[PDB]
């Protein structure tokens, strides 16, 4: 069963940082690219950036939106995703997702459940 | 900057009938190299998380029933739904990835 959670969601005032953690299984962590994307309440879905596999050496790019401003890593020991979002703003108030992704389908063909931020005064 | 533009924004029908849908690119997303199109189609159930459900344009996602059909190629994609059920009901995004990635802005079926 491949399985991604998210976590590290909650409330946070403007301004400030939040790291959100992705905790992956069932399937060889190494292998994929793992997306960020987020999705405002009501809004459509955004693709925030991804790290690449082992093969690709775990680079990373980003959304023109948030490069700067957010960060992605990944630890490949305990196969777990990471966002660190800074200067948080009110339109960064949303569910942020974990998702599966790479060049075999080039696609994101598993997501976790999400957790949501929510950046208030 | 690859845009997306899904067409209609939103569209009702009863069960049973047949639904299509429009995802138009600002660029090609169909690669040389592979003869692909880079080009993917996501549904996402109200409340819950975005499922893939075809991916090269027209390849469906294991698991995915037949009654979705995608297709296309270069800038033109459609997403076809043969027979709509209850569970169909969502907003479906299609989404490039010929560079980097590019969600549309998606297209909400209901069903009534
Ligand atoms: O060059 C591409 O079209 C592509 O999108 C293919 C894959 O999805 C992936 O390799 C991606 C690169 O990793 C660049 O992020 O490029
Ligand atoms: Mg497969
Ligand atoms: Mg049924």
């Amino acid at each position: 069963e491949v399985k991604l959670v998210e976590s590290g969601g909650g409330l946070v005032q403007p301004g400030g940082s939040l790291r959100l953690s992705c905790a992956t299984s069932g399937f060889t962590f190494t292998d994929y690219y793992m997306s960020w994307v987020r999705q405002p309440p009501g809004k459509a879905l955004e693709w925030l950036g991804f790290i690449r596999n082992k093969a690709k050496g775990y680079t990373v790019e980003y959304s023109a939106s948030v490069k700067g401003r957010f960060t992605i890593s990944r630890d490949n020991s305990q196969s777990i995703l990471y966002l660190q979002m800074n200067t948080l703003r009110a339109e960064d108030s949303a569910t942020y997702y974990c998702a599966r992704d790479g060049y075999y389908v080039d696609a994101m063909d598993y997501w976790g459940q999400g957790t949501s931020v929510t950046v208030s005064s | 900057d690859i845009v997306l533009t899904q067409s209609p924004s939103s569209l009702a029908v009863s069960a049973g009938e047949r639904v299509t849908m429009s995802c138009k690119s600002s660029q090609s997303l169909f690669k040389s190299r592979n003869q692909k199109n880079y080009l993917a189609w996501y549904q996402q159930k109200p409340g819950q998380s975005p499922k893939l459900l075809i991916y090269w344009a027209s390849t469906r996602e294991s698991g995915v029933p037949d009654r979705f059909t995608g297709s296309g190629s270069g800038t033109d994609f459609t997403l076809t739904i043969n027979g709509v059920q209850a569970e169909d009901l969502a907003v479906y995004y299609c989404k490039q990835s010929y560079n980097l990635r590019t969600f549309g802005g998606g297209t909400k079926l209901e069903l009534k």
